[PDB]
């Protein structure tokens, strides 16, 4: 679909969110991710889900986070693909099936 | 983590 | 048909909304068939459909009242069939 | 293409809104022409076109009355089709 | 029956 | 095109928005062309496309002043045709091409 | 007739 | 269960 | 696509709101070029693009000005073609 | 895909925006580039994709900072290729 | 002429 | 330059 925030599509333009980052995850990861820094703590946002986590804590992957939280997204899926998402969720669903159930 | 609220 | 509530599509989405959930039907349950708690009581919703149902008695099965009173949920339609829905329609 | 209160399109979810349905027309009549009460007197209205009707009279035919009034309704095209419609008018 | 407005 | 108004698709629901319609064009014909009484004076309203037509002459056509005015009506366009239209505003076109310039 | 604004 | 208002 | 202000698609719908137009562009040139009086000043605006136009000048044609300044509306390309906007555009 | 100011797809009507322009960088380059004056700071804006630029620096390339961050620009994208947006990103 | 808001 | 919301 339309990321909710085409503005942050680029990996520089969320990069720079986070700037003064003091927090257990690296920034360099987040962005990679499509995250973007809201400007509160720790709370970031997917450019294209809209999803926002909060409260992260050390040694988290981002893409597994996105992809636990929010396995709709199809930011995740395009850069990440299926049997990824799958594997966080340790399942198997069908092609072309959003892992919805568990 | 854990979603925004 | 796109979802109600797309920050909803995920099953630990949905799950976490049921917290401490302490009411007579299982969470996860409830979570499989496309509900998370509204934070009212035992009110749930669907991510999808935006269908939400309360009041719910102790052995009801979640994707048979989600079937019952919302057959046009694409959701629904997705992961249980056609079949499954006429059934619960005799 | 898309019904204008789409939590209505199943017959039950419409049907339980009436209960209290103290009037001429019968309720599950009505349900089943696509209809459920906006609670406010006898008004009801259409889940799929929107179209609501008022001032029921006495052995009035729901399906009947939706199809003289809102021809348009494309609910009531796929359940009850053009003969139907076009007899009607 | 009839439309209301 | 989608009808600006639904609810008034039909004929028989235009028709009684007229009722106590006391003018010089007949409640019958503007219903048949479309229009429905807004409530107000003479004030009708396309069902179909939204144009609004007010101060009604005597012997005037709605299917007329229909065509005159809003040329770009699908819903004139879908009963009357190409033929019809383009003669109230006495030129030709070609193919689809809507009357715009005259 | 005319136009509605 | 029952649809909520 | 569809026009910005559908209701003023026809030709005489858009004349009419010119009046007794008091200024020295051509009422009935402008309303040709897809444009009508917002009834302000001599603020003109196109029904299809939207695009507004003010302070026109004597002798100005509104075609060159609707071609030159809202090249990208596409009732200009429809009665115009390529060629013509290019063509005001050197 | 659709500019998020339509009425700002000429270059003409981009570049009347630097009128009163009173930075160094060159204006027509950034209205070529497909950015408007805003009117704040120097703050300029891409009609299409809606992106905002303010602090421009020296010997700054419009279109080179259109590429640099906001690489999912379609306008960027109909007039510059691939090519040029990737080779910008190293 | 030129363009307005 | 630098982007702004
Ligand atoms: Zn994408
Ligand atoms: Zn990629
Ligand atoms: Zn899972
Ligand atoms: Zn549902
Ligand atoms: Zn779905
Ligand atoms: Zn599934
Ligand atoms: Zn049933
Ligand atoms: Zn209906
Ligand atoms: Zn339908
Ligand atoms: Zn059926
Ligand atoms: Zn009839
Ligand atoms: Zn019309
Ligand atoms: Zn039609
Ligand atoms: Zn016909
Ligand atoms: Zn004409
Ligand atoms: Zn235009
Ligand atoms: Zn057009
Ligand atoms: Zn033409
Ligand atoms: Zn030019
Ligand atoms: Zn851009
Ligand atoms: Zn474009
Ligand atoms: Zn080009
Ligand atoms: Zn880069």
């Amino acid at each position: 679909n339309l990321p909710r925030n085409p503005s942050m599509t680029g990996y520089e333009a969320r990069l720079i969110t986070f700037g003064t980052w003091m927090y257990s995850v690296n920034k360099e990861q987040l962005a990679r991710a499509g995250f973007y820094a809201i400007g509160q703590e720790d709370k970031v946002q997917c450019f294209h889900c809209g999803g926002g986590l909060a409260n992260w804590k050390p040694k988290e992957d981002p893409w597994e986070q996105h992809a636990k939280w929010y396995p709709g997204c199809k930011y995740l899926l395009e850069e990440k693909g299926h049997e990824y998402i799958n594997n966080i969720h340790l399942t198997r669903s069908l092609e072309g099936a959003l892992v919805q159930t568990t | 983590a854990v979603p925004i609220a």
